[PDB]
């Protein structure tokens, strides 16, 4: 029972090291960019709007 | 006082109409083209249809005319200029009858006999003279009397998404509504014309409308009334509440719906749109109908808000929603997945809070114990949500007992106390009672946020 | 008579016309076509031609008609096919003897030929009568058998003659009233505004539902009949399968299927499946053509005449109501009457305001859903009519946060949202349970404790369960099912069960395309019964793993359930689902 | 009898132009000037260039000039005006023939003898002489004779990006489009010479050059008249379909370089665009161009159309595959990604669709058994994509047994079904049996999507 709780709760403490440190920076540089790129698609289309 | 009304004035009638481009009606060679003057275009078939002045030159004005301008002739179109912007006879007897989105009565009595003509967009409130909100509104719901307090004079607005019933909320608070006199005045602009007469009926058989003013504005009524429709509202409500002595409490229902009215009003003057296609000047619009509420120091009334939006694709970032959070203070959250779950109100606690809570949850008004109670509720309930996502993840049986606890609190929270009926009235002191009754399922020492001499007198 | 100033596309700008009224009919170019006064700036006039402007040149004559844009209200139209107008399809075809449509051809919207028997109403010669009013009763079709001839509303006076029963055309006159000394002529048919809601003498709550056959749609989210609904989603989704599915299959007495920017092999495949079927509505089977009506625009045809289908849908919906039937118009691709709107805006110059759409989006689309709702139509006798619009929205990308949609999401109170994701997937009707939702449960509460008592409660109970399953199977994704509850497992298997065989329907399926609402309840209470079952014997001590192993069988049963065919009748199939209770109770006690 | 008649009519040579703006010529003093109306300027040089009216004022007619405005001045430029629209020669002769983006043959022959001149934007067809189709063309593809099926009447595009076998596809399809022979109408809009030559190749090895008629506008030539191409391929096989009863396979090439030619003459005409800068009628333009396909009442001819669009930059929600997929009958969609793992052809089954597979796909016309084992197959490969997600997020032994299966089937229908290589010529009921043979890796217990009856007669 303590090597297999060991094995478990180490693949544990990897998943939510790779969780955070991969996933969270990964998904929030992935909204940033969008963010960007919506607002970069509505600056466009108001300039033809002004134009 | 208003004596000088004992006037005559005459009526220009213009009959040269230069253009008449969409919604718009373009005059020529007109004598003195006040702005926003209100317009009663004359059609050739012999129907009158409002209008209001948008955009000003020259010996030319761009009338607004409202039900848009289907059968406008430029040969054959009078157009009768009133000297005025657009006014409503207020009085203390409009308090029982329904208004149009033009302030026109469409109840089955009389044109309401006027005490006073109040311009529909007022005038600033001196902040000097402007009061911190001090006491609580009780409000039958209880998640919303308990957990995000409203009080006197305050805007507290709730969010919802299309298919939550805010509107079934909004006519549950009107009936409800009350002081822990009072007199609400109720907004509807683009709403559905099945969810007007439900308002009709629910304000007429539940004796509601002897203190409700109601402004309904049907989805097919003009866009310009539905502009017109929360500056009427705001305007009686100042009326009342200063000129009067009475506690309001208004309640605009579809912010979503004006703001689009107001898309379509800004974007027939050849205006840029802002960010989502709405209005750069939209948070001007929206702080002056907001602003239009508080407290004064002169005057023993109070005007509270609770403008109810909708939010499209349930989505904060909407410009709607952040304006009107930035304006207000507070929010009301109705939740869809509270909704999927049960029935009235799918309100969210979690999400949902009250900027002034502290004012109004006081020890003189309502009681001593209210605020460590919603304070407490709130925790155990966060504790509750997060006890549900782990039982899946760590087993039933391995949560601790302040999880096991915290979940069936969760769960008596959810379906008896968050869950109300669309007819009961719950009082604060009755709904804080049920709020200690569900927190007397934990022992004295879990109770943590209550201060010791609320837990040794109330537990 | 004006002439041709300017063209640049669909919208022609004549010059020299004064006394121009806006939405007015005016007959550009020498082959007369139609078009629609827009912008009156002075003595020009901007008109948007509904026909293809190729050859107009600067001169040609333009002069106007003296009408706003009307449909010919009568007798004479249930099984036609009109264009983005009324114009019939199978006149044109037989007139002009071409597989094209001839540009500016001038049909008749009704066929002035057929001889239509007639019989006079309880009014005689010197009453009163008001508009609106019955004064006749023509048999139409087998299944319209009485197309009461009504008195057009804002036309009232006395009747000074009355026809006796007989055999009349479109064109001979029926009535003479008197009126305010002008003794007007009323024939069969009567024209009205396409833009100008018909009068109605107090529109009501709607509480009858429309049967959609779907069972997703007729047991979570549920329509009434007067309701406006929508179906937005991407291309796919099936979005024209469930229009075809309310069009067949349907509690509604009669039917305006508007196809506004819709493909021509839609209203093909329509044309040529509505014979087929048949419906026991009347006394007798017959044919769904008999009470269908296609405003048929297909997607080529000039973006005016996609404006103005859905306006012409909705009036011809609206004359069926003040008859007193229970219409169901539905509107296919609002996203794009949306579109020819925007295209119409970008075309005048007007400045658009949210992606593109104009401003009075919102307005146009209010103005248009509200001539929905159950009313009682002005005149006597007093009878009922309802305007259920089922209206099919496609925004732009598969996303909710269109301007059409969001407006459309707004006015109307039921949301049949579709997921691309269970569409790419054949997971048909592939309704997105978490945001659709439905405004009229609270309504249906009193026909379902007439009918059906525990539909309610089982309706509320699936979506619970549903909802506790997809925050289980977002936490199961989140830490790999580990160590689940045996009521969590419990909970995701009957989801998973009732998302593969009660949410997931064949429409064109034999057993599957309707599914009554009998049916339906049934089914809806059998895998109620079936939780109900695993939890309590869960409960007791039971091991899921085992539980599922022996009640595999009462699964499978449950599972075809959706097999069981509906045309044995209420009785057997009622009978059929006794068994399944009886044989779910008997796992129980093992 | 047919009736033709002799009539000369003389053409005014207008030597007023008052603008050459980007590709538009703008002329001054036109006498009743026609809207769409063919016009040609003859250059200072000597050459002539076709033009088409787009707009027209009192007395400006703005010309569209197809082969460019390079060149252009306005002393010596002079339009002459014939009067009539763009009406291409059209003849039994045509197929074999090779010809420019306007229409002038290329291949070193003579100049069409034409048997009538028919109008480019043609007529919307009836849509009550329309037939539903329902005849299914087997084509070699298996991963479109099976799953997405394509019947002879339909407008089905092939979505593709940049580098994707798009031209492969459609010259393989070309190559096997036979029921369960097919002339060939050939549009190139802005392709490069690599793809023009394939095709030709492509064509002539196996036999399409006695039955086909290309238009090959390259990307060398002038980029207007890639709007013309389309329409001048859609009337040439407008008139065999119908005119002479053949079975017309119109394959249009880069509706994104049309579409883009689009947007080059709506930002020169300085138009109110949509979405990307799109014409805001690109809609009504895609449609009139896809809509010309299909069977028709009496006759015995149909045109099947297959327009080549390749998305620009991989994505769906592009306005051009937007609004192809919205007007079409459904999509063939070339995923990148099966591109990169080596799949030929790269058809992503997901995104494609086939809405005439309903109606072509049933008994009778094929096995009882497609329609069942297409939708499993769907679903299979649904499980299939969210299986690899989760073995990719989740670690791979939490996968359940019917994962990895599902895992299994996803791999062996991509590299076994979909991959087929050229030539290799699947039959549609080899295609089913392949795909059988692909489902009995599941028990029969777990196929849900397939019919009991049909799954005890095959499985
Ligand atoms: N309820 C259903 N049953 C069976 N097939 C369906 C169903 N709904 C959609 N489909 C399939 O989806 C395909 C296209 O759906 P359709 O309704 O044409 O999309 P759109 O709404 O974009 O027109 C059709 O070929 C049809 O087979
Ligand atoms: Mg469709």
């Amino acid at each position: 029972a303590f090597i297999i709780l060991d094995e478990v709760i180490k693949v544990t403490n990897r998943r939510v090291n790779a969780i955070e440190h991969v996933i969270i920076p990964r998904t929030e540089n992935t909204i940033a960019y969008i963010n960007s790129e919506l607002d970069e698609l509505d600056r466009e289309e108001f300039y033809r709007l002004k134009k | 006082a208003v004596e000088q009304g004992f006037n005559v004035k005459p009526r220009l009638n213009y009959n040269t109409v230069s253009g008449v481009n969409g919604p718009l009606v373009i005059l020529e060679k007109v004598k003195f083209p006040r702005y926003n003057e209100i317009v009663n275009l004359t059609l050739p078939d012999g129907t009158v249809r409002q209008g209001q002045v948008l955009e000003i030159r020259g010996d030319r004005a761009i009338v607004q005319v409202f039900e848009g301008t289907s059968g406008i002739d430029v040969k054959k179109t009078t157009v009768e200029f009133t000297g005025e912007s657009l006014r409503i006879p207020v009085s203390e007897d409009m308090l029982g009858r329904i208004f149009d989105g033009s302030g026109r009565p469409i109840d089955n009595g009389p044109k309401v006999f006027a005490e006073d003509y109040l311009d529909i967009n007022g005038s600033p409130i001196n902040p000097y003279a402007r009061i911190y909100p001090e006491e609580m509104i009780s409000t039958g719901v209880s998640a919303i009397d308990t957990m995000n307090s409203i009080a006197r004079g305050q805007k507290i607005p709730i969010f919802s998404a299309s298919g939550l019933p805010h509107n079934e909320i909004a006519a549950q608070i009107c009936r409800q509504a009350g002081l822990v006199n009072f007199s609400i005045v109720f907004a509807a602009m683009g709403v559905n014309l099945e969810t007007a007469r439900f308002f009709k009926q629910d304000f007429e058989e539940n004796g509601s409308l002897e203190r409700t003013s109601l402004f309904l504005n049907l989805a097919n009524d003009p866009t310009i009334e539905r502009i017109i429709t929360p500056r009427l509202a705001l305007t009686t409500a100042e009326y009342l509440a200063y000129q009067t002595e009475r506690h309001v409490l208004t309640i605009l229902t579809d912010m979503s719906s004006y703001a689009d009215a107001l898309r379509e009003v800004s974007a027939a003057r050849e205006e840029v749109p802002g960010r989502r296609g709405y209005p750069g000047y939209m948070y001007t619009d929206l702080s002056t109908i907001y602003e239009r509420a508080g407290r004064v120091e002169g005057r023993n009334g109070s005007i509270t808000q609770i403008p109810i939006l909708t939010m499209p694709n349930d989505d904060i970032t909407h410009p709607i929603p952040d304006l009107t959070g930035y304006i207000t203070e507070g929010q009301i959250f109705v939740d869809r997945q509270l909704h999927n779950k049960g029935i009235y109100p799918p309100i969210n606690v979690l999400p949902s809070l009250s900027r002034l809570m502290k004012s109004a949850i006081g020890e003189g008004m309502t009681r001593k114990d209210h605020g460590d109670v919603s304070n407490q509720l709130y925790a155990k309930y966060a504790i509750g949500k997060d006890a549900a996502a782990m039982k899946a993840v760590v087993g039933e049986e391995a949560l601790s007992i302040e999880d096991k606890l915290s979940l069936e609190f969760l769960e008596k929270f959810e379906k008896t106390f968050i869950t109300q009926g669309a007819y009961e009235d719950r009082t604060v002191f009755e709904s804080l009672d049920q709020a200690w009754s569900l927190l007397r399922i934990y022992p004295k020492e879990m109770l943590n946020r209550i201060s010791p001499k609320i837990l040794d007198e109330f537990y | 008579y004006g002439a041709i100033y300017s063209v640049s596309g669909p919208v022609v700008i004549a010059e020299n016309m004064i006394g121009c009224a806006m939405y007015e009919l005016v007959k550009v170019g020498h082959d007369n076509l139609v078009g629609e006064v827009i912008r009156i700036d002075g003595d020009k006039a901007t008109i948007q031609v509904y026909e293809e402007t190729a050859g107009l040149t600067v001169g040609d004559p333009v002069l106007r008609t003296g009408k706003p844009l009307s449909v010919e209200l009568g007798p004479g139209l249930m099984e036609t096919i009109y264009d983005g107008i009324q114009r019939p399809l199978k006149a044109i075809k037989e007139e002009s003897q071409s597989i094209y449509i001839p540009r500016g051809i001038d049909t008749p919207a009704l066929d002035r030929t057929i001889k239509w028997q007639f019989t006079p109403g309880k009014f005689q010669v010197g009453d009163h009568i008001s508009g609106g009013d019955i004064y006749g009763s023509v048999f139409e079709n087998s299944l319209i058998s009485s197309h009461k001839i009504l008195l057009p509303p804002r036309s009232r006076g006395t009747i000074t003659w009355i026809a006796p029963a007989g055999e009349y055309t479109l064109d001979e006159k029926i009535l003479e009233v008197e009126f305010d000394g002008k003794k007007s002529d009323f024939t069969l048919y009567h024209t009205w505004p396409v833009r100008v809601p018909r009068p109605v003498t107090e529109k009501l709550s709607a509480d009858y539902p429309l049967l959609t056959g779907q069972r997703v749609l007729d047991a979570l989210f549920p329509c009434v009949q007067g309701g406006t609904t929508c179906i937005p989603g991407a291309f796919g989704c099936g979005k024209t399968v469930i229009s075809q599915s309310l069009s067949k299959y349907s509690n509604s007495d009669a039917i305006i299927y508007v196809g506004c920017g819709e493909r021509g092999n839609e209203m093909a495949e329509v044309l040529m499946e509505f014979p087929e079927l048949y419906t026991e509505m009347s006394g007798t089977k017959e044919p769904i053509m008999k009470r269908t009506t296609l405003v048929a625009n297909t997607s080529n045809m000039p973006v005016a005449a996609r404006e103005a289908s859905i306006y012409t849908g909705i009036t011809l919906a609206e004359y069926f109501r003040d008859q007193g039937k229970n219409v169901s118009m539905i509107a296919d691709s609002s996203s794009r009457w949306a579109e020819a709107l925007r295209e119409i805006s970008g075309r005048l110059g007007e400045m658009p305001a949210d992606q593109g759409f104009p401003a009075y989006l919102g307005a146009k689309l209010a103005s248009f859903y509200e001539r929905a709702g159950k009313a009682v139509a002005l005149g006597s006798p007093d009878r009922t009519g309802s305007v259920s619009i089922v209206a099919a929205v496609s925004p732009a990308g598969g996303d909710f946060s269109d301007p059409v949609t969001t407006a459309t999401l707004g006015i109307t109170q039921v949301f049949w949202g579709l997921d691309k994701k269970l569409a790419q997937r054949k997971h048909f009707p592939s309704i997105n349970t978490s945001v659709s939702y439905s405004k009229y449960t609270n309504v249906l509460n009193k026909f379902y404790d007439s009918n059906y008592p525990e539909f309610p409660v089982l309706r509320d109970r699936m979506k619970e369960i549903l909802s506790n399953a997809e925050e289980l199977e977002q936490v199961v994704q989140l830490v790999g099912k580990s160590a689940l509850s045996d009521s969590d497992k419990i909970t995701l298997d009957v989801a998973t069960l009732i998302k593969e065989d009660f949410l997931q329907q064949n429409g064109y399926s034999t057993y599957d395309a309707f599914c009554p609402i009998w049916k339906t309840f049934d089914m809806m209470r059998a895998f109620i019964s079936y939780h109900d079952e695993a939890q309590k014997a869960v409960a007791n001590g039971a091991n899921w793993s085992k539980l599922a192993d022996s009640t595999g069988d009462v699964k499978h049963a449950v599972s075809s359930s959706k097999f069981f065919e509906p045309s044995r009748g209420e009785k057997e199939v009622h009978g059929e689902f006794e068994k399944l209770l009886s044989t779910m109770q008997e796992r129980f006690a093992e």
